[PDB]
RNA sequence: GCAGUCAAGCGUUCAUAGCGACAUUGCUUUUUGAUUCUUCGAUCGGCUCUUCCUAUCAUACCGAAGCAGAAUUCGGUAAGCGUUGGAUUGUUCACCCACUAAUAGGGAACGUGAGCUGGUAGACCGUCGUGAGACAGGUUAGUUUUACCCUACUGAU
RNA sequence: UUCAUCUAGACAGCCGGACGGUGGCCAUGGAAGUCGGAAUCCGCUAAGGAGUGUGUAACAACUCACCGGCCGAAUGAACUA
């Protein structure tokens, strides 16, 4: 202890008498032990085997690229139809939306739907009273912000969201504020500081969702420009 | 599924199938590996367990926390009175075990033997042996053939014996018989010893001596049809299950569709051949000598029978081997002792017991006296008396 | 305080990664079907997120608890381990682990996602989503575990000081000697060959005066250096003469040798006596007169002392360090055993009882040919410890020795031996 | 803990045998033999009591 | 469970009554559920409800609500079928709130607070029957429940809370009717803390004593008063101590904190 | 570890929930709780010690500044039939406690009745601080 | 003095009792705690092992003074002759029938004076008075009644454990007519009769305790050569800032 | 996950279309280990007893680690042997403190439904209903009963 | 299959050379090809990097990259199936 004591020992006494030559034949079956691995190791291990040795093959092959290579129009125009970046996407059915509820002892009298998928309520919400609610949108599957991304830019911001305008799916949907692939939702974009000619400032602006948010518990989505 | 709690097995599944054994008389299924360079010896030895008692001893073992300390022990007792020498049996190799070849008589044999041979003996003629002592006529050419076949074959030597069990209190009258190995050298020298020790007598203590480790082979003292709570040992069901609560209430909740040989049934317990090893004699003692009860310390004359005799056994009037512990088999039983079989790397099987102490007091109740003379004593002159 | 060793090992993010789901591969099952029930299907995957988030919690405390807070330590500690680790990456460092200890936050979340998972396909994607953004927060912690691996080793290599301890410093310039001072006075691993910066670190020995444990510290240098720019290893030596309550001896080397000059040495003696203010100060000629004004130079300063001596001899070294110890004890006392007696109560004489056979012996040498035997040598050759049976006779007195191995008989027919023997 | 079946308990066991213990082993044997003898020529001199 | 509930609740209400115990509101209070529907749910209302202010004196009560009409509007009550307090201002208020939630067609109000501070006697109290089960034990109320009046508000019953504050104490959770006391293994050591919070004038007018020192002696006093002693001659301590830790929460001893 | 010697087996008389008396002025009466050390771990076994056998343990009974608190301490007395290897059985009048810290050592300064003859030799500072062995 | 541990024990009341003219030891695995007193001693005085009713724990168990030594009623027989056939005639052994048993905790004692446990009185305690030996006195050690072990003692000095008032200590080396002092002993214990065995001419304690314990021990004892219990005038400030 | 960057290759008989492994950026909230830790709608758990899998918790043998020793971390062969006692039903799809060498995960049921044990008829409160009654609820009380047959299994002729 | 080296001697082995301005410039307690940042030039050459790695506190020493001697005929790399 108290330094780098090791250090001082070889310099000392020094590492063995049997340290070079072991070292050596070691690098030197390391050639047969690889390939030794790789016709062995069944399983998980060896696809991580087979893994590591592609990554390691592309740097080498890289790190020799860069050895040997080491060895029309203006600025302002380069780095340059109204469709939205998803039409036609999957249809859902009801059944697929919908989950079945059923109340009472004897489970009789079913009048109950939960919604399955995430889901946007809005500001004001307070549940219904439970004699009186048939539709269920539980407090997990609610989102107040998004995950925004500007196409230009190359920049995600997390965003508050504001509404849903049109889910393609039954514009019944759209009133239930369901948040399925493709839907357009009004975003807050004050945090950008957008402003149009006037001077008004922008605080709205729609985007279309890119992901299924029943899968992912992220609701990713486009700006419209 | 995974049961939620693991614990051990219920019994052991080597000692089985927990069966009546097919003879009283357990069968030593091996003998000793021979060496032959040392001399002629016996492998083993018979007798008949005569119930137990208890000793104190000085125990001299470094390490131990009785190290020059006194410690009380329970100590087994056997009849081992001479056993006489009847046959020879020579056991040649084969690749598919070994086979008997031939085995050779005495020339005369005692009514004990007869009456092994024999099932009804009060009515026979008892014709047993006449024409094997024929046979032992003036050259015995039969005889010194077959034992010359061993010599030249067989490989390996067993001796037939027997008891003399006239000597014990038992009422029986009928010997019991068996082969003992001869694990000394030179095939040979074994069947001149036997040859020479035919009609004859080998006592305990030419076959053992104090120190030694021996095993006992036996039968363990049948109790019947039994359940599996005392059988294997498992748990009771709280009380007033249905069908019952001394049984395994089921296997779970999986479903199989048979009862497999691992799940603890009821049967017999008891009457199953065992052999129990490592068990140091620390007396071989002798009836033509009396005070084998006494001790250099004590310096009481008394023989180790105790008052009123054993329980379901009668005195010992014959040589006796004293092991500590607790062998197979009840009192009144044929007990084989072997020796041990390798040699033990142990400081137990060379340290030289010495005893104290002996308990010479009634077994046929709370015996508070070791000798009717103490019991006299103590007691005083009574009415009977004067 | 004091050998903080005991941190586990912290592996860098790609092989941390690897163990905590790997672990959670090979422990947890890995088998559904889809004809089973979805509440089955429910458990397996919130089991598996819940296992992985508490592995990833379980390796970051043993980070956080296991590394000491470099505030809340001590000054002295605080301040080297600021100058060797650069405290504000250090805590840096720390609080990213502690705000990715996030991973709760991502299990608890799609945990109470997967309670309303309506298929296999569902609840799996769940399950990777959750493990994918604990992967993604482990790739963003890369640099602050590679920093912290290291900073371990050297924090277990340290050494173990106790700053209220009766201490000494050893002062001086670049190669003096004062560190073959320490190898001479003390037990210590330390090199002394003969360039500047030889030792970059502080060395600890051990010592005991007067049934006292000291310590001395061996500190590897300074230069005169106007001091708004100096190298951490002589703010390590100016921090440990600051802090700590120890005497210190400055070490001279009056002599043409040490590649320095007398002149340099007392401009360095005048340039950190500020700091000598409150610490006991020896000075140590270790074998003209300008150079001899130098020497009342510091003679001049109010508490100080002056001693010529030598590594040449070994007598005046003890000297030396006895006069630091005195010097140091006694404003310890100052900044801080009753035996009775009789009184006289009679005349009944007492003395010593001892026989003449313990005054006619000899020691033992336990390094002698001819000596005696010492019944752990009967033992050695007999047998050892657990066979060697001792007789517990052999040292008995008796009047006739054949007797030797006799038996007392205890019990006769009834009695006892002993209650009838007597010698009438 | 090292079970039974343990090479190096074995092999201490091994190089113990061929020592202390089998002395004692083989002392028995010659007593042993030397008692057998002699339960031998009590029996003949008992049969040359006739 | 519980907070599954309470959650339940709140999402479900338009109101939000906290229920305080004027004996120590500040201790009943549980702040964390305020900032949660501060950040999380500005539209819903959030008001205080001193209970059981029949068992301290009136310029108490008048100073805590002074205290808390600060920041949140903080009546007072007394809980009883027959007897009450508050009850019209209370209505007054909730039909204010109906008024301004014209749209919604009716105005659901959850009741929120530590357990044994008069939820359910206070729902009882406004609908003037027994309407929800009621107990001086703390968890009488296990899940929620709806009730109606006016046809135009919803009052639901909740089930107590108390948020894992670990600067809190087993004593203090205690001295707050949290927990049923049979369940408690050493009860005897509390006492002090009822001696310490209790005036011992009171203390001997309830129980008709006198003039003890020593918690562990009043306890031995008040078990050879009781005769409530075990087989031989020790006084049980243990159920002596179990019961005055229930009057002490019940309200047979009378006890206050001052407010600033 | 702490004690001197070997485990060595005498009668289990003490299983968990048995509540023994401590006699020492230390300030308590009564030893209660679980956990016995050397025990094994068999299914539905309770966990129950003597051998001068180290046990954890409440107090009952006695002053509140040591009530509540989880304490090491040695069994003395049982009250079991124990067996000595030289001979007879023995037993006590009763159970008995007394209080110590992990190394063996104890709390309390003085014994009062008897302790156990391997306890005793088991643990040292039980020895010295005993004036009456059996 | 001299530091040693058998088994792994710093006390020596688990083996070991002590005095000018023999030594007991308990029998144990090994002969080095027998060892360790015959290098200092060699074969001048007789140096004994044996158990006490198959205890080891004979310092804590016996008793005794140049003159004699005292055993309990749970000694047998055997170990009483073994006693008497490896000491000689010059030291009376006695088999004494009480309530406490363990005499060396019961009884500090020199070859001078003794004190004892407070408690029941005997015809032959009260004859050993003045019989046997000289002195007995029903004192108290700072409350600790157990004297044997909460005190160890010689004809030279004396030693306490350090809850022991000044005034006590006064009090007590009047009787004593000996200097006394208060210490501790193996890293900060009170109980110092166990932890040390100590007479006229030689010292045996644990490896554990320390130098300055040791310094005390010597000084108390006069081991060194000169050591009259004032050099603690020179080691005054090392216990200062030890303590 | 979404949107991107790059480029080893593929490349309508395209050089300047498209596809694209390995790497890599942003979003997830913060930089000084103060985070008071703070739960948000799921349509089972507990006894006896047996065996099996290894994806090994401990024990056995090894490798690499700034691995001084001591202890520990990562990993290789390995399923031979073990893998507990309890508290908690205002509940437990669990957690708490202890003992321990260790207190590893699972299956053979739950890929409709199958030992033994907890979790319809009467009555009350709540919501709703004109009502009969129903339920968003909650509480309480509340009778399946083999084997003597074949096979298997265990022992016995 | 394609591309390359080869009796003006290939591949593998041993041996020797592996220089000079120059310890190139910043930096530092010290860093001379080899902790780091940025230049990365010329000379003499058969060839010899302001240097491929081991190493030193720094130098040293060894090493490869490159050249030559001995050896005496085939060899290497990338791809496809
Ligand atoms: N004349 C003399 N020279 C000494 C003596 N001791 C050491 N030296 C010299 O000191 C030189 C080495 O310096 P160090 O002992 O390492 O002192 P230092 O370099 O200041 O120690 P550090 O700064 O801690 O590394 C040696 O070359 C010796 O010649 C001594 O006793 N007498
Ligand atoms: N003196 C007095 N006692 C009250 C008052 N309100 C309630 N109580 C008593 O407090 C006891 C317990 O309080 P609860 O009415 O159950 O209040 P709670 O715990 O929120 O009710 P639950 O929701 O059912 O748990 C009741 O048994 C009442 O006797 C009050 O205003 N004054
Ligand atoms: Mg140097
Ligand atoms: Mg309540």
């Amino acid at each position: 202890p108290q330094n780098d004591y090791i250090e001082r020992h070889i310099k000392q006494h020094g590492k063995r008498l049997d340290h070079e030559e072991r070292k050596r034949k070691r690098e030197a079956r390391e050639s047969h032990k690889i390939s030794e691995r790789a016709q062995k190791l069944t399983g998980w291990k060896g696809k991580q085997f087979a893994k590591k040795r592609y990554a390691e093959k592309v740097s080498m092959r890289k790190k020799i690229k860069a050895h040997e290579q080491s060895k029309a129009l203006p600025t302002y125009l380069l780095d340059r139809k109204f469709s939205v970046p998803l039409p036609k996407v999957r249809g859902i059915s009801e059944e697929e939306m919908f989950k079945v509820i059923k109340t009472g002892k004897s489970r009789s009298k079913s009048w109950k739907r939960m919604i399955t998928k995430h889901t946007f309520v809005g500001e004001g919400f307070t549940r219904r009273p439970v004699k009186m609610e048939r539709i269920i949108r539980p407090s997990a599957l609610r989102q107040k912000k998004a995950n925004v991304t500007h196409p230009e830019l190359g920049v995600t911001v997390f965003l508050p969201i504001l509404a849903v305008k049109k889910n393609p799916q039954s514009p019944m949907y759209t009133q239930l504020g369901v948040l399925t692939k493709g839907t357009i939702i009004e975003v807050n974009v004050s945090e950008l500081g957008m402003v149009t000619a006037g001077g008004k400032v922008v605080w709205g602006k729609y985007a279309q969702v890119t992901n299924e948010p029943d899968r992912d518990g992220c609701v990713n989505a486009v700006l419209l420009v | 599924s995974h049961r939620k709690y693991e614990a051990p097995r219920h019994g052991h599944l080597g000692f089985l199938p927990r069966k009546r054994a097919a003879s009283i008389r357990a069968r030593v299924k091996a003998f000793p590996k021979d060496d032959r360079s040392k001399p002629v010896a016996l492998t083993s030895f018979l007798g008949y367990k005569a119930g137990m008692t208890t000793i104190v001893r000085d125990l001299d073992r470094p390490g131990s926390k009785f190290h020059k300390r006194e410690v009380v022990e329970a100590v087994t007792v056997v009849d081992t009175p001479p056993v006489v020498v009847v046959g020879v049996v020579g056991y040649v190799e084969t690749p598919r075990g070994l086979r008997s070849l031939t085995t050779v008589w005495a020339e005369h044999l005692s009514d004990e033997v007869k009456r092994r041979f024999y099932k009804n003996w009060y009515k026979s003629k008892k014709k047993a042996f006449t024409k094997y002592s024929a046979k032992y006529a003036q050259d015995g050419a039969g005889i010194e053939r077959e034992l010359a076949r061993i010599k030249k074959y067989a490989s390996v030597v067993r001796v037939l014996v027997h008891t003399q069990i006239r000597k014990t209190p038992l009422a029986q009258k009928k010997a019991h018989l068996a082969e003992i190995q001869l694990n000394g050298g030179s095939i040979s020298e074994k069947v001149d010893w036997a040859r020479e020790h035919f009609e004859k007598t080998v006592a305990v203590d030419s076959v053992f001596e104090q120190n030694e480790m021996i095993d006992a082979i036996a039968v363990t003292k049948g109790h019947g049809f039994e359940g599996v709570t005392h059988r294997w040992g498992t748990k009771k069901l709280p009380r007033k299950t249905h069908r019952g609560l001394r049984k395994v209430a089921c296997i779970g909740a999986w479903h199989p569709a048979h009862v497999m040989w691992s799940v603890a049934r009821a049967g017999q317990r008891g009457y199953h051949s065992r052999t129990s090893i490592n068990h140091k004699i620390y007396r071989v003692g002798k009836g033509d000598d009396e005070a084998n009860g006494a001790t250099s310390f004590d310096r009481t004359k008394k023989t180790i029978t105790p008052m009123g005799g054993f329980v379901h056994y009668g005195e010992i009037k014959n040589d006796f081997i004293m092991v500590k512990g607790c062998i197979p088999g009840n009192r009144k039983r044929i007990v084989t002792l072997r020796k041990s079989l390798y040699t033990n790397t142990s400081r137990k099987a060379l340290e030289e017991v010495s005893l104290k102490w002996i308990d010479t007091a009634s077994k046929f109740g709370k015996g508070r006296f070791q000798t009717p003379a103490e019991k006299h004593a103590f007691m005083g002159t009574l009415k009977k008396d004067l | 305080q004091l050998s903080w060793k005991d941190i586990p090992t912290v592996a860098p993010a790609n092989d941390l990664l690897d163990i905590v789901l790997n672990r959670t591969q090979r422990k947890t099952p890995t088998v559904i079907r889809p004809g089973f029930k979805i509440t089955r299907i429910r458990a397996f995957y919130m089991r598996k997120v819940k296992y992985t988030g508490e592995g990833f919690v379980e390796k970051f405390e043993d980070i956080l608890k296991g590394f000491p807070n470099i505030n809340d330590v001590h000054p002295f500690h605080r301040d080297l381990m600021d100058t060797l680790y650069e405290k504000n990456h250090y805590k840096i460092s720390l609080a990213a682990i502690s705000r990715a200890k996030l991973v709760e936050q991502v299990a608890r979340d799609y945990v109470r996602l997967l309670k309303f998972g309506q298929s296999l396909f569902q609840c799996k994607q769940l399950k990777r989503a959750a493990l994918g953004r604990m992967a993604t927060i482990v790739k963003k912690l890369r640099d602050p575990l590679a920093y912290l691996e290291q900073v371990r080793q050297h924090i277990g290599r340290l050494p173990s000081i106790d700053p209220n301890t009766r201490t000494l410093l050893i002062c001086g310039y670049p190669n003096v000697g004062k560190s073959s001072f320490l190898r001479c006075i003390t037990k210590s691993d330390v090199d002394v060959q003969p360039y500047a910066f030889t030792t970059k670190s502080l060395y600890v020995g051990h010592f005991d005066y007067k049934y006292l444990r000291f310590q001395a510290i061996d500190t590897p240098g300074i230069l005169d250096r106007p001091t708004e720019e100096m190298n951490n290893i002589e703010m390590q030596s100016i921090y440990a003469i600051a802090h700590l309550r120890s005497c210190v001896l400055y070490f001279m080397d009056l002599s043409e040798q040490c590649g320095f000059t007398i002149e340099a040495q007392v401009k360095l003696f005048h340039s950190i006596k500020p700091l000598f203010a409150n610490k006991s100060v020896m000075v140590v000629i270790n074998t003209d007169e300008e150079r001899a004004q130098l020497l009342e130079s510091v003679k001049e300063v109010p508490g100080v002392e002056i001693m010529t001596s030598s590594c040449q001899l070994e007598e005046n070294v003890m000297e030396v360090r006895n006069k630091a110890c005195e010097k140091l004890l006694a404003s310890r006392i100052e900044n801080k055993i009753h035996v009775a007696q009789p009184q006289a109560r009679d005349d009944v004489k007492r003395t010593p009882f001892i026989p003449e056979s313990v005054k006619n012996l000899k020691k033992y040498d336990p390094e002698d040919p001819n000596r005696r035997k010492l019944a752990r040598d009967i033992e050695a050759e007999n047998g050892g410890a657990g066979v060697f049976n001792v007789n517990l006779k052999d040292k008995y007195l008796l009047e006739d020795d054949e007797w030797k191995n006799d038996i007392m008989p205890e019990i006769l027919d009834g009695k006892n031996v002993y209650d009838f023997l007597d010698p009438e | 803990a090292k079970s039974l079946r343990a090479s190096s308990h074995l092999n201490a066991k091994s190089v113990k045998r061929r020592g202390v213990f089998q002395k004692a082993v083989d002392a028995r044997e010659q007593r042993i033999s030397d008692k057998l003898k002699e339960d031998l020529l009590k029996q003949k001199l008992e049969d040359l009591k006739k | 469970r519980i907070w599954n509930e309470l959650y339940k609740v709140i999402d479900s209400s338009d109101v939000v009554i906290h229920v305080l115990d004027a004996r120590d509101p500040l201790g009943t209070r549980c702040k964390s559920v305020e900032e949660y529907m501060k950040k999380e749910t500005p539209h819903k209302h959030l008001i205080y409800v001193l209970n059981k202010c029949d068992l301290v004196p009136t310029w108490v009560a008048a100073a805590w609500v002074k205290h808390l009409s600060k920041e949140r509007p903080t009546l007072a009550f007394h809980a009883s079928i027959t007897n009450s307090f508050g009850k019209g201002s209370l209505i007054q208020l909730l039909r204010q709130f109906s008024q301004l939630h014209t749209d919604r067609k009716q105005i659901s109000v959850g009741f929120i607070g530590y357990p044994n501070t008069g939820k359910s006697s206070i729902i009882n109290t406004l609908r003037k029957k027994k309407v929800c089960q009621v107990a001086p034990i703390p968890g009488e109320t296990k899940v929620w429940q709806y009730i109606t009046l006016m046809k135009r508000i919803f009052l639901i019953d909740c089930p107590g809370i108390v948020p894992p504050s670990s600067k809190d104490s087993e004593e203090d959770i205690l001295f707050r009717g949290v927990v049923r006391v049979e369940h408690v293994t050493h009860p005897e050591q509390y006492i002090p803390g009822v001696l310490k919070r209790c005036q011992v004038k009171h203390l001997e007018r309830t129980y008709e004593i006198s003039g003890w020192k020593d918690a562990t002696e009043f306890i031995e006093i008040l078990a050879r008063k009781q005769g409530r002693l075990l087989k031989g001659g020790e006084p049980d301590e243990s159920g002596v101590s179990k019961q005055i830790l229930n009057d002490f929460n019940r309200g047979k001893i009378p006890w206050f904190v001052l407010p600033p | 570890n702490g004690a001197q010697g070997t485990k060595f087996r005498i009668s289990l008389g003490l299983p968990v929930g048995a509540i023994m008396n401590c006699a020492d002025n230390s300030g308590a009466r009564n030893l209660y709780i679980i956990a016995v050390k050397g025990s094994g771990s068999r299914l539905n076994r309770l966990p129950a010690a003597s051998l001068g056998d180290m046990v954890m343990a409440t107090v009952k009974k006695g002053k509140p500044e040591l009530r509540k608190k989880v304490m090491p301490a040695i069994v003395v007395r049982q009250a079991k039939s124990w067996r000595r290897r030289d001979g007879v059985f023995l037993y006590f009048e009763d159970n008995a406690g007394v209080i110590a810290n992990p190394k063996g050592e104890m709390k309390g300064s003085a014994i009062t009745g008897p302790v156990g003859k391997e306890c005793a030799d088991l643990w040292p500072r039980v020895a010295s601080n005993s004036g009456v062995v059996v | 003095a001299t530091r040693t541990q058998f088994e792994n024990s710093n006390e020596i009341g688990v083996f070991s009792k002590l005095t000018n003219t023999y030594c007991l030891v308990a029998v144990g695995g090994s002969e080095n705690f027998y060892s360790a007193f015959e290098a200092e001693l060699g074969d001048a005085i007789p140096i004994v092992h044996t158990t006490i009713a198959g205890t080891r724990i004979i310092g804590r168990m016996t008793a005794g003074n140049r003159r004699g030594l005292l055993v309990p009623t749970q000694t047998t027989d055997q170990e009483l002759q073994h006693l008497r056939n490896s000491l000689p005639d010059s030291v009376k052994i006695q088999r004494v029938e009480e309530r406490l048993s363990a005499l060396g905790n019961v009884i500090c004692c020199n070859d001078y004076v003794a004190l004892v446990h407070p408690d029941i009185d005997r015809e032959t305690e009260e004859l050993i008075s003045d019989v046997l030996g000289v002195e007995v006195f029903r004192q108290t050690i700072s409350g600790n009644i157990l004297v044997g072990s909460y005190c160890s003692l010689s004809n030279q000095g004396g030693l306490v454990h350090p809850q022991t008032s000044v005034q006590d200590q006064e009090e007590l080396s009047s009787l004593l007519q000996v200097p006394l002092v208060a210490g501790t002993v193996n890293r900060g214990s009170s109980v110092v009769g166990a932890g040390m065995v100590v007479n006229d001419y030689l010292a045996v304690t644990g490896l554990d305790t320390t130098a300055p314990e040791l310094s005390v021990i010597e000084s108390i004892f006069r081991l060194q050569d000169a050591q009259p219990e004032s050099i603690s005038g020179n080691l005054r400030d090392t216990l200062i800032e030890t303590y």
